[PDB]
C-alpha cells in the first residue's frame, strides 16, 4: 500500500 | 488536479503566501519508475510472503525498509527550490529532516546543504539513511546538541508523532532565528496516529486542533497551531504525497500541504 499509512 | 486550491476558501492572509506547483520532469520520472517497478508481479509476491510472516513481529515501515520497497515523493528539485524561494546555486550549512524515512526526500533536499542530519525511529530505514551517509541523530539528540540548524524539515511527521506541539517548540529551540526556516508537510485531512506492529494505529498523546472538513479549511486552521510554537507561515503549497505501487495499484497519492515557516 502506502508507506505513510 | 493535485496542485490546485480554491484560494477563495482561504483567508486573505494565506492567499498571498501561496506557492503553486505543477507536474515536473522529476515527478514524471518518479511516476514512471514507480509504474515499471509496480509491474514485476513475482517480486511483489516475494515481498508479500515476507511481509505477511514479518508483520507478526515488526512495523510496516520497518518491513518496507527491510525490503527496499515503498519509496516516496513530496516535491521535486524545481518545486522545492521555488517553494523555499532559493536559487539552484544556493548553499547553507545545516539541515535536519525529522522522520526522514528512507531519505529520498532528504536526498532531494540534500544538494543545497553542507551538513545533512536526520532522525528516524525504524532502524531498518536508519540503515538506509546511514548507507546514504547521513549523521543519524536520536529522538532526543537533535534538540540538545549545541548547534542551531539553518533548515529544519519535519515533512510528514506530525501525523506520526506522540507530542507534535512539543516537537514544534523543540524545532523553535534549535533553529537559526535570523535566516532559519522550517519545511513542514501535513496530510490534510489531518489523520494522526502512532504506528505499532503489523500496521496497527495508536492515538497520539498530543492531538493538534486542526478542525476542518476539506484541505482548505484545515490549512486555514493551522496558523494557530504554528503560532503557539513560534512559527509563522511565509509560503506554502499543495503537492501530492506519492508512493511506489504494489500488485493492486501502480502508484499511490496523498493530499499534502507543505509550509515554509519563519521564526
Ligand atoms: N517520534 C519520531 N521521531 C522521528 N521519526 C519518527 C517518529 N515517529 C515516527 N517516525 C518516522 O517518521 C516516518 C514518517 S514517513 C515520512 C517521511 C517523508 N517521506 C520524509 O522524508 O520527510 C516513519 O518512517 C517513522 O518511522
Amino acid at each position: 500500500g502506502h508507506t505513510h499509512e | 488536479q493535485w496542485y490546485v486550491c480554491n484560494r477563495e476558501k482561504l483567508c486573505e492572509s494565506l492567499q498571498a503566501v501561496f506557492v503553486q506547483s505543477y507536474l515536473d520532469q522529476g515527478t514524471q520520472i518518479f511516476l514512471n519508475n514507480s509504474i515499471e517497478k509496480s509491474g514485476w508481479l513475482f517480486i511483489q509476491l516475494y515481498h508479500s510472503f515476507v511481509s505477511s510472516v514479518f508483520s507478526l513481529f515488526m512495523s510496516r515501515t520497518s518491513i518496507n525498509g527491510l525490503l527496499g520497497r515503498g519509496s516516496m515523493f513530496v516535491f521535486s528539485p524545481d518545486q522545492f527550490q521555488r517553494l523555499l524561494k532559493i536559487n539552484p546555486d544556493w548553499k547553507t550549512h545545516r539541515l535536519l529532516d525529522l522522520g526522514a524515512g528512507d531519505g529520498e526526500v532528504t536526498k532531494i533536499m540534500s544538494p543545497h546543504f553542507e551538513e545533512i542530519y536526520a532522525t528516524e525511529l525504524s532502524e531498518t530505514m536508519i540503515w538506509q539513511l546511514q548507507k546514504k551517509k547521513y549523521r543519524v541523530l536520536g529522538i532526543n539528540e537533535w534538540q540538545n546538541t549545541g548547534f542551531q540548524y539553518d533548515v529544519i524539515s519535519c515533512l510528514n511527521l506530525l501525523d506520526r508523532c506522540d507530542q507534535p506541539l512539543t516537537l514544534l517548540k523543540d524545532i523553535r529551540s534549535v533553529l537559526e532565528p535570523t535566516r532559519g526556516r522550517v519545511i513542514l508537510a501535513l496530510v490534510l485531512p489531518f489523520h494522526p496516529y502512532v504506528e505499532n506492529v503489523g500496521g496497527k494505529w495508536e492515538k497520539p498523546s498530543e492531538i493538534l486542533e486542526i478542525k476542518g472538513q476539506n484541505w482548505e479549511e484545515q490549512v486555514n486552521s493551522l496558523p494557530e497551531v504554528f503560532r503557539k510554537a513560534g512559527f509563522v507561515i511565509e509560503a506554502f503549497t499543495r503537492l501530492p504525497y506519492l508512493c511506489e505501487g504494489d500488485m493492486y495499484n501502480d502508484y499511490y497519492v496523498l493530499d499534502d500541504a507543505v509550509f515554509v515557516l519563519k521564526p
